RNA sequence: AGGGGAUCGAAGAUGAUCAGAUACCGUCGUAGUCUUAACCAUAAACUAUGCCGACUAGGGAUCGGGUGGUGUUUUUUUAAUGACCCACUCGGCACCUUACGAGAAAUCAAAGUCUUUGGGUUCUGGGGGGAGUAUGGUCGCAAGGCUGAAACUUAAAGGAAUUG
């Protein structure tokens, strides 16, 4: 039977959203049924930061991070990203952690 | 049967405002509470403490009136109510329950927590909700110390109060024990400031 | 709740209800008399304008309309009745 | 067999019986 | 020897309560089956239905045995025990015990006239357990109990001389039907008929009048 | 890994329950107690039992321990009960909100009057 | 529940809830009877004398047992204000 | 009120609508379509008397295993051919 | 839109009793509503009620005791002929010793035993027990 | 039927993978994808939940309208505004907790006020398979759409929940 009150995800009072393509497998998928992870990560990394300023002009420079929004397909979101799977009760909890 | 001067006196009115028993819950208000008196600006609702004293008199009026005073159960699982109920229990008949309730106490004769009271008194029907639920299986009346948010299901005779902390619990239980001795009891005449100190209640420290 | 007086409700909680949900419904809108000391006499205005009301003799202004009670213009006074 | 394919099965099956019949029209 | 617990257990052995109608009057819950033994000796049981049920365990298979028992006199007291245990006899033993604790009264009545000794029901009652509704209808004297043999015995023990019945649901599941007929007769005493409008004073509890002659040691 | 079974920790429970005014924090004497006071079927179970009732004994002397209340502590806490003399009619007057005082004049009479306003 | 000639038949006239006038029946084990004892001159709660109220398990479950008790007691005179018939 | 029109003047709709749904009843349909008289080997008659054509051993269905010994019969009022079982051990030696 | 003003009255009264209240505000009353509420009250199933006058169709505040299990309206007003009142009461009444079907005769809105005494018949309004 | 034809891409052809591999992956790429004029009338066109009306229960957010304030933030000289805060009220999109109540359950502020069975009205279903098949009519350029049987077969098919 019915396994979710939000059905797939988060559509009430619309009837049509518009699809986005999945970053991983390219599968089209509704925007509100997708699963989005903001990717904000520094350009460099853990390691290269010390050797950055060491080889760099300017005091301390700036360090400009890169921001890109990720869109996953379920099946691709399941294969890696936010999934696990949850118990019948633990599913309900929309808390991010 | 309105007695005479069992009215709320300034000796007592001062006591209550001292512990902030009149300072009620914030935005949260159960629709079951006329016990309000206007509302303070910025979040707080003022409790009408005559209706508190008048209820506390009625709780006292029921507590005494149980033929054997020793089965009238005071209960707090809250830490702020344990020092109070033990100090309520000692002064009156009142078998106490502090700390953990151990569900199955009012059903299940087999348990070693087993009680069978003709009355029950409770500080916080949220924290103590197990006790309220368990008594409602066996036909057991329930007095309750209730704030403006308290779950009034299965509590008769609620005493509007502040369970947000501090001396209110100790105060209400100090007056509750005080007024059941003033009823039928070994106590005394009118003003009677009553030798025992009110800070003898109050969960202590650290 | 569970028992109360529906025949004689409190005047405070009757005051907050919608004009159709009172015990016997009636309007919440009032009439007022307005003056702008250029003019000696006073026109009577409905609190909710629609029309932007001009005074007796001179074309001046009184209130512009809104989604609601009319904003009265600038220097003016009003009584209510 | 998938209902959709089972439907396409008889869609075809009908257009053919449609054919053979009209050859006798 | 008995040796009770529950202040209500003492007060009955203490000889301070003659009848269970006292217990019902005050809605006192019964936890000790000997209470309704001394209070109602003439209880005769009936073992209504026994059927196997089966659980699949991480080692093996448990097939235990479910039994359904009905006790009553026939004066207006019945009870519905249902118990499952891994032996037919053991489940019947514990089931008759639960049928004891469960006993509830019945308001009988007259079909159409005020004559001797009510043979029928006060009102129409329905009750529904699971998918089954069993409906009980007032019946003229000598109409008998019109019900399937299961429901008939539960009604006969309950003391009913003449009643009409109708059922709706999957009635071949014997367990839900009796629990429904039980809820049906159990509802006769929740029904406010004009003769019960007269105000009573509100009697005083046996747990108080005899309070000293009860409680603990 | 030495973790005492329930039969050991269960028997130590009932022993410290009723025999506390006896025993000690010395294992050796407690061991000999469990002979004269209790019927055990083997020397090993008894040293195991007595050894743990010694431990439960050893820590009851500092702080209570869940599972054993011999009724002696509950009236040790009753005779331990007192605190106070300060309370909480000084100094000056009770500082109340606006409506708190309006609550006074509504049902009330003389009260020390100190009022404050606050804000958003 | 009388019979042909006069005789009370049909055992056990039940209690009644004090708020709702609805029968309280045997298997309602969520019901309650609150005993409020009468007082006398200068304190003194008078054992063995009560003004009693019986509240059905229904009302208790619906959260009305408290406010409904105020109306009941205050109307019998053992409360002075606390309860307002208007809202 | 979910569906059925409750008005006092809705009788026509009520019988029309019930007249309709009786066709979902298998028996009402069969009896009005005259399927008895139209289809079926007997005319709708209680019995019918034919003539034996061949003798068949019929292979029984699972999970049985047997040979059921019937007779092909041509109904005399019909010419309709019908296969019919011969009960009771032997009795195939009773026909011809 | 409102197809029986009696209907919404009786329903709201029943949701009072079921929810354990002592009073109910019904709208927009009517002549038929009143004489229904009277037949109940004169056998005691409700208390005093008050017509309030809005300049519209009216309102009523009914006080009810709790002796009332159900009141309900038969929504098509069927015609009853004097010997079919037997069949109506028998269908929807809890038992032959109490409770009434109340109907509308040319002799006015009256319960079924008053109808049996006055020997008039008519359509059927509702029932009360 | 014109136009457009960047992209992606039924078909087809390929490189691989496979025992095979008419596929999944890679490549090429026709139709298509966009637009105008005209057809077609179907989707799990889904909330798998007709519409109008009434009644039955709490809670905090929020979208739109409005009302109230010797509220905050905006400085200028106070305002006026605007954005904000707090209370109430309509009318929305939803969530939360309750369960009086309903249900076979999952669950449900309706899926409640239902054997204590009647507010008004429309529609569809009557075991499974046969089969949305045959046939007739009708619409369409076509693909197909609406309407839509029976013979025969058959003791289950099915729903939710439980333990494995
Ligand atoms: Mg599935
Ligand atoms: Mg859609
Ligand atoms: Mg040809
Ligand atoms: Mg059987
Ligand atoms: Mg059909
Ligand atoms: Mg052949
Ligand atoms: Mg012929
Ligand atoms: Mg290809
Ligand atoms: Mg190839
Ligand atoms: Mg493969
Ligand atoms: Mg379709
Ligand atoms: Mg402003
Ligand atoms: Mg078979
Ligand atoms: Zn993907
Ligand atoms: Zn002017």
């Amino acid at each position: 039977p019915k396994k979710r009150a939000s059905n797939g995800r988060n559509k009430k009072g619309r009837g049509h959203v518009k699809p986005v393509r999945c970053v991983n497998c390219s599968k089209s998928i509704p925007k509100d049924k997708a699963i989005k992870r903001m990717a904000i990560r520094n350009i460099v990394e853990a390691a290269a930061v010390r050797d950055l300023s060491e080889a760099s002009v300017y005091p301390e420079y700036a360090l400009p991070k890169t921001y890109n929004k990720l869109h996953y397909c379920v099946s691709c979101a399941i294969h890696a990203r936010i999934v696990r799977v949850r118990s019948r009760e633990d599913r309900k909890n929309r808390a991010p952690p | 049967s309105l007695p005479a001067t069992f009215d709320l006196t300034p000796e007592d009115a001062q006591l209550l405002l001292a512990a902030n028993t009149h300072l009620g819950a914030r935005n949260v208000q159960v629709h079951q509470e006329p016990y309000v008196f206007n509302a303070r600006p910025d979040g707080v609702h003022v409790i009408n403490v005559g209706k508190t004293w008048e209820k506390l008199v009625l709780a006292a009026r029921i507590i005494a009136a149980i033929p054997n005073p020793e089965d009238v159960v005071a209960i707090s699982s809250r830490t702020f109510g344990q020092r109070a109920v033990l100090k309520f229990a000692a002064h009156t008949g009142a078998t106490p329950i502090a700390g953990r309730f151990t569900p199955g106490s009012f059903t299940n004769y087999i348990t070693r927590s087993f009680k069978e009271p003709r009355l029950v008194i409770v500080t916080d029907p949220r924290s103590d909700a197990q006790a309220i639920k368990e008594a409602s299986y066996v036909n057991i009346p329930v007095i309750a110390l209730t704030d403006l948010d308290s779950p009034s299901e299965f509590v008769d005779v609620a005493i509007p109060c502040n369970n947000r902390g501090k001396h209110s619990i100790g105060l209400i239980w100090y007056l509750l024990a005080r007024e059941v001795l003033r009823l039928r009891g070994a106590l005394v005449d009118r003003t009677q400031p009553w030798s025992i100190m009110p800070d003898l209640y109050f969960y202590r420290d650290p | 709740v569970l028992v109360q007086d529906l025949l004689h409700p409190t005047a405070a909680s009757e005051a907050r209800k919608h004009k159709l949900k009172t015990l016997v419904q009636g309007p919440r809108s009032y009439f007022l008399d307005v003056k702008c000391p250029g003019c000696l006499n006073i026109t009577t205005v409905f609190s909710h304008a629609q029309t932007a009301v001009t005074c007796e003799s001179c074309s001046t202004i009184l209130c512009t309309p809104t989604g609601g009670k009319a904003k009265l213009s600038e220097g003016t006074s009003f009584r209510r009745k | 067999m998938r209902a959709k394919w089972r439907k396409k099965r008889t869609r075809r099956l009908k257009r053919k019986r449609r054919k053979v019949r009209a050859r006798s029209k | 020897g008995w040796v009770p617990v529950t202040k209500l257990g003492r007060l009955v052995k203490a000889g301070k309560i003659t009848t269970i109608e006292e217990i019902f009057l005050h809605s006192l819950p019964v936890k000790e089956f000997q209470i309704i033994d001394t209070l109602l000796p003439g209880l005769q049981d009936e073992v209504m239905n026994i059927k196997p049920v089966q659980k699949q365990t991480r080692a093996g298979q448990r097939t235990r045995f479910k039994a359904v028992v009905v006790v009553g006199d026939s004066n207006g007291h019945v009870g519905l025990g249902i118990k499952t245990a891994k032996e037919v006899a053991g489940a019947i033993r514990a089931g008759i015990i639960i049928a004891k604790l469960s006993v509830i009264p019945i308001r009988r009545g007259y079909w159409g006239t005020n004559l001797g000794q009510p043979h029928s029901l006060a009102t129409k009652t329905t009750g529904k357990c699971g998918s089954v509704t069993v409906r009980l209808i007032p019946a003229p004297r000598g109409s008998g109990i019109v019900a399937s043999p299961a429901v008939k015995k539960l009604l006969q023990l309950a003391g009913v001389e003449d009643v009409y019945t109708q059922s709706n649901g999957k009635t071949r599941t014997l367990e839900n039907t009796l629990k429904a007929a039980f809820v049906a007769i159990g509802n006769t005493y929740g029904f406010l008929t004009p003769n019960l409008w007269a105000e009573q004073p509100l009697p005083v509890s046996p747990l108080d009048i005899y309070s000293d002659e009860a409680s603990a040691q | 890994g030495r973790v005492r079974t329930k039969t050991v920790k269960r028997a130590s429970k009932a022993l410290i329950e009723r025999y506390y005014p006896k025993l000690t924090l010395d294992f050796q004497t407690n061991k000999r107690l469990c002979d004269e006071i209790a019927t055990i079927q083997s020397k090993r179970l008894r040293n195991k039992i007595a050894g743990y009732t010694t431990h439960l004994m050893k820590r009851i002397q500092k702080g209570p321990v869940r599972g054993i209340s011999f009724k002696l502590q509950e009236e040790e806490r009753e005779r331990k009960d007192q605190y106070v003399p300060e309370v909480s009619r000084s100094n000056g007057v009770l500082n109340v909100d606006n409506q708190t005082s309006d609550l006074v004049k509504s049902l009330g009479l003389k009260l020390p009057l100190s009022v404050i306003n606050v804000s958003a | 529940m009388e019979n042909d000639k006069g005789q009370l038949v049909e055992l056990y006239v039940p209690r009644k809830c004090s708020a709702t006038n609805r029968i309280i029946k045997a298997d309602d084990h969520a019901s309650v009877q609150i005993n409020v004892a009468k007082v006398d001159e200068e304190g003194r709660a008078i054992p063995g004398e009560y003004v009693t109220y019986a509240l059905s398990g229904y009302v208790r479950s619906r959260g009305e047992s408290d406010d409904s008790l105020n109306r009941l007691a205050q109307n019998d005179g053992l409360l002075k204000n606390v309860w307002s018939y208007s809202r | 009120g979910k569906g059925k029109p409750r008005g006092l003047n809705s009788a026509r709709k009520l019988r029309v609508h019930r007249r309709n749904n009786r066709w979902a009843e298998n028996n009402y349909k069969k009896r009005l379509l005259g399927t008895a008289f139209k289809s079926s080997p007997f005319g709708g008659s209680s019995h019918a008397k034919g003539i034996v054509l061949e003798k068949l051993g019929i292979e029984s269905k699972q999970p049985n295993s047997a040979i059921r010994k019937c007779v092909r019969v041509q109904l005399i009022k019909n010419g309709k051919k019908v296969t019919a079982f011969v009960p009771n051990d032997g009795c195939l030696n009773f026909v011809d | 839109t409102r197809s029986s003003v009696l209907a919404d009255a009786l329903n709201a009264i029943n949701n009072a009793e079921k929810t354990g209240k002592r009073q109910v505000l019904i709208r927009p009353s009517s002549k038929v509503i009143i004489k229904f509420l009277q037949v109940m009250q004169k056998h005691g199933y409700i208390g005093e009620f008050e017509y309030i006058d809005d300049h519209r169709s009216g309102k009523i505040v009914v006080q009810l005791n709790g002796r009332l299990n159900k009141c309900g309206v038969i929504s098509p007003r069927f015609n009853v002929k004097i010997g079919d009142i037997e069949k109506w009461t028998a269908n929807l009444l809890p038992a032959r010793q109490f409770g009434y079907v109340i109907l509308t005769t040319s002799a006015g809105i009256m319960d079924h035993e008053e109808a049996r005494r006055k020997h008039v018949s008519g359509k059927i309004l509702g029932f009360v027990y």
